[PDB]
C-alpha cells in the first residue's frame, strides 16, 4: 500500500516514492541524501480521522529513480507559498541536487 | 560521391518554429529543448540543456537563451548554474554567463525565466531555498546582483509598456513591481495593495498578460486583474469564470501554464475541468474555455484534448497547447478556435512551449 | 522512404537516422558534428558501400531509431562494427544521429 | 515525529543481488545500474554510470566499479574518462580513476571491461579507434599499462585459472593471451593459432567460460573452442551446434551476451532463433538450447522469451536473461531450464545483466 500514489501520506508527492527505489517513506535508498528543507502537506488519516503534517524531504545526488511516479497536490500551493508548493526540487539546497526520489515523512497532527 | 558536412542553419524559417521544452523528467539530466515547424509537425533540431532546463528565445529572435545547472561529475562535485546563448539558426553554443548557484530547479512555468521588454536583460527567479530574482545583463554576459526586495514573493511578470520592469507575486497576495537602471540593478519599485486572499483564493502564477495589464485566475475559477498603465499597480477581482451551470457542476482552472490572453480581441483562454476540488487544479483540461475579459463572459468552449500548458501567437492569431508529449495548433482569429493540426511525440515530458518570435516591437 | 530502417543504405545503422533529427541522410541536424571515422557497410540498392559516420555533440536525438545488421561483424573487424560509438574520437563523444553517407561501388 | 536518514545499506543480502546494466540509449548521458534482488524482483538501489557507462562487480563482492565518461559541460567541454570504485553495499562513491580519453563507448558486452581473477587488475578495451587493452591498478587507484601489443584485437576473457591472465579475440582469428605481473605490468604474452576463420565462420564475442577454457559460437552456429589448461592456448573447432532438422529451418545463435557455460555440468546455453540470415545475428532469442559440450550435441530447448542476453551463477545454478526491459530467473541445476520469475520493467535499454559474486 506504502508504494501506491494513493497512500494517505503521498498526498503533496511530486516525484518518485523512495519506498519504490529501494528505500522506505522514511529512509533514503542506499548513497542518496537526505534534503533537509521540504515542502509540507496536509494529509487526511483515514483510519483516525485526523489531519496530519507530512514532510515531503527528497533524497538527492542520484539520478531519477523513474519508479512509482505521483502527483498529487492536496492542499498545495504555488512557489508564492513556498514550503507547501511541489513544483520545485526541493533538493535545489544539498549539496548535489540531482533528484533522486520523495519521501513521506510524518511530523505528527 | 557523398560528403557528410554540419554547419547547417535549421531548415525551416523562423516563423514556423516553436520551441518545445522536454524536461525528460525520467532522466531530467538530460533535458533539452525540441524545435519543430509548427506548420507541418517537423522536427528540425535540438539544444541540449543538462539538468531541468528552461529556455526562452530572445525578444529580437536572434538567440537562444537557456539556463540550467551542470556539476563536475554530475551527482557529485561543485555546481554551475548557467545561462547559456545561444545561436537561434545554427543551434550552436555560444556564451555561457555564469550565475550564483541558486537557479530554481522546477517545473517550466513561463515566469520563471523571462526578459525585460526592451531584451537587455534576463530576468530569472532564484531559490536558495530563500527567494530573489536574478538579473543577467544580455550585453556584458554578466549576472548583475540579486533583487532582494522579492524575498517571499515567485516568478517574473514582465510589462510589456515599459523597457525594463516587471512584477512578481508575494506572498501577501499582492504584486510586487521592480523598474531596473540601465545597469540592471533596481533603480525603484512598488507594491500593490492585496489583489487576492492568498488563503481563500489563491491564484495561478501564469498571467494571461495585456500590454499594460495582466489576468490571473484562481483556483476556485475567479479572475483577477493588475493594471499598470500607470506608475502604480491597481489590482482588483474577483469576477468568476463561472455562471449557475458551471458551478452547479464544480468546473475549476487547471494546469500548469494553463491562460493566455489574446491582446487584440480580448479573449482569454483557461483550461478547465468539471468536479472541481482540493488537489485538481493541475488536473489536465476537459476544455479549453474562452473569455471575453470586456464583457467577463464566455465566448466559445472546446475540447481540452487533456492539455495541461499553452502559448499564444499575437502575430499570427495562433494558441498552441500541450498535454505532455504533443502539441496542438489552434487558430484563434475568430473567438471559437479551430484545431489545425497535432504533433504527436514532441516531447516525452513537457510542460512549455513557446513560439519562435515574430515581430512584436 | 529515407526515415524508414528498411531504406535500402540504412543496412547496416545502429542509431538514429539524422534525416528524423532535423538533418539529411549527408548532413548534420543544426549544432552537430560529424565524425572523421566510421563503420562501412555494404548495402544493396534495389551494391555500394555506405559510411556510417555519427553526428556528434548534441544528446540523443531519439528519432528514427535503427537497428539493422546486414554484412556487421565483432569488434575484432572494428570497421564493420555498430556497436561502437563512431563518435568516440570527436572533440565531444556525444552522440547524436547516424547518417548514410554513399561513398561508391 | 519521523525523522528522514541516510546512510543506509542495501536491504537485502549480496547473495540476492542482481545488477542490470540500463544503458538509457535514448538518454545515453543518464546511463545507470539497476540493483535488484532476483529472489523476490524488488528494487533495492542503483549507481549513476553518466554517458553510456560500464560495470562489474569486484570478484570479492565488495565494491563495484564502473566506467564512464565525463565532460565539463556534457555536450562541450574536457572529456574525462574514468572508472569509480563504489561501496557494493552503500552504493555510495569511493575513488575515481583517471583513464586515458579512449576508453570504450559502446554497449555493454561483458568482455570490455573485466578483472584478473585475482580482482587486482581491471582490465578494460580502449578504442581510439586503435585498439589497446588498459589495465587500472585498484589498490593504487592508477592506469597503469597499456597493452599495445593487443591492437587489432577485442575484448577480454579472463582466464579463471590464472591470477592475472586474459585473452583477447584478435583480427588474424586467434587468441592474443596477456599474462600480468603483480604490479599490472605485461609480464608475458603469448598467440594462439588460427581458431576461426574471421572471413567465413566469425564468431560471437561472447565467451561460454570454463575454469580451463572458453568457448565461443559463430554466425552460422559452429562452436570453437580454447583450452588454457596449459601457458599455451591450443584452439579447435568448429563443431556445429546444429542437426539436419535444424539446418532445415536455418537455426543460427543470435544476440549480445549470448552465451553461458555451466561449469559443473559442462552445458554450454545460447539464444538461438529459425531463419537465420545475413544480418540476424542480434534477433532476440526464438529458444535457448542447452548444448553438451562433452558430447556435442543438444541436451535440451526451451522459449526464449526474446532474451538478448544472459549470465550464470554457478553455485546457486541459474541463469538470467534479458530481452532489454525484462530479466528473467532460471534455475539451471537441472538439464531443462525451470523459469522462476520474470521481473519487468527492470530496465528501459539493458543488453547486460550480472550477480553479485559469491565466490569469494
Ligand atoms: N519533490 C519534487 C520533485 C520535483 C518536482 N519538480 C522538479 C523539478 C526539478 C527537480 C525535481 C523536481
Ligand atoms: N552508430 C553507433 C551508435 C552507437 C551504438 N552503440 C553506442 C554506444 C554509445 C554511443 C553510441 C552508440
Amino acid at each position: 500500500e506504502v508504494n501506491s500514489c494513493d497512500y494517505w501520506r503521498h498526498c503533496a508527492v511530486d516525484g518518485f516514492l523512495c519506498s519504490c527505489c529501494g528505500g522506505t517513506t522514511t529512509t533514503c535508498p542506499p548513497g542518496s541524501t537526505p534534503s533537509p528543507i521540504s515542502w509540507i502537506g496536509t494529509c487526511h488519516n483515514p483510519h483516525d480521522g485526523k489531519d496530519y503534517l507530512i514532510s515531503y524531504h527528497d533524497c538527492c545526488g542520484k539520478t531519477a529513480c523513474g519508479r512509482c511516479q505521483c502527483n498529487t497536490q492536496t492542499r498545495e500551493r504555488p512557489g508564492y507559498e513556498f514550503f507547501l508548493h511541489n513544483d520545485v526540487n526541493w533538493c535545489m539546497a544539498n549539496e548535489n541536487s540531482t533528484f533522486h526520489c520523495t519521501t513521506s515523512v510524518l511530523v505528527g497532527l | 560521391r557523398e560528403v557528410l558536412t554540419g554547419g547547417h542553419s535549421v531548415s525551416a524559417p523562423q516563423e514556423n518554429r516553436i520551441y518545445v521544452m522536454d524536461s525528460v523528467f525520467m532522466h531530467l539530466t538530460e533535458s533539452r529543448v525540441h524545435v519543430y515547424d509548427y506548420t507541418n509537425g517537423k522536427f528540425l533540431g535540438m539544444v541540449p540543456t543538462a539538468f531541468n532546463g528552461h529556455v526562452q528565445v530572445s525578444n529580437d529572435g536572434k538567440k537562444i537563451y537557456t539556463m540550467t545547472t551542470y556539476h563536475e561529475r554530475i551527482t557529485r562535485g561543485k555546481r554551475s548554474d548557467v545561462v547559456e546563448v545561444w545561436d537561434a539558426d545554427k543551434l550552436t553554443f555560444e556564451k555561457e554567463i555564469s550565475l550564483p548557484p541558486k537557479r530554481v530547479q522546477g517545473l517550466n512555468y513561463d515566469g520563471l525565466f523571462r526578459q525585460t521588454t526592451d531584451g537587455k536583460f534576463i530576468v530569472l527567479q532564484n531559490a536558495s531555498p530563500a527567494t530573489s530574482i536574478g538579473i543577467v545583463d544580455v550585453a556584458k554576459g554578466d549576472y548583475v546582483e540579486d533583487v532582494t526586495a522579492a524575498a517571499g514573493c515567485w516568478s517574473v511578470i514582465p510589462q510589456p509598456n515599459r523597457p525594463r520592469s516587471f512584477m512578481t507575486i508575494c506572498g501577501d497576495g499582492g504584486l510586487l513591481t521592480i523598474n531596473l537602471g540601465e545597469d540592471g540593478k533596481v533603480a525603484s519599485q512598488s507594491r500593490s495593495k492585496q489583489m487576492f486572499s492568498v488563503k481563500d483564493d489563491p491564484i495561478f502564477i501564469a498571467p494571461a498578460l495585456d500590454k499594460d495589464k495582466a489576468h490571473f485566475v484562481s483556483y476556485y475559477g475567479n479572475v483577477y486583474s493588475a493594471d499598470f498603465s500607470g506608475d502604480e499597480v491597481k489590482v482588483d477581482g474577483p469576477w468568476s469564470l463561472l455562471n449557475d451551470e458551471d458551478k452547479a457542476k464544480n468546473w475549476v482552472p487547471g494546469g500548469y501554464n494553463l491562460v493566455g490572453l489574446h491582446r487584440a480581441s480580448g479573449r482569454m483562454y483557461v483550461f478547465m475541468h468539471p468536479d472541481g476540488k482540493e488537489g485538481t487544479h493541475k488536473f489536465p483540461a476537459a476544455e479549453i474555455w474562452v473569455m471575453d475579459t470586456k464583457t467577463k463572459q464566455r465566448v466559445a468552449r472546446i475540447p481540452g484534448r487533456d492539455a495541461l500548458s499553452m502559448t499564444i501567437d499575437q502575430q499570427r492569431n495562433l494558441m498552441l497547447t500541450l498535454d505532455g508529449g504533443n502539441v496542438n495548433v489552434y487558430d484563434i482569429s475568430q473567438p471559437e478556435p479551430k484545431l489545425l493540426r497535432t504533433i504527436e511525440g514532441a516531447a516525452e515530458a513537457s510542460l512549455q512551449v513557446q513560439f519562435h518570435p515574430v515581430g512584436g516591437t
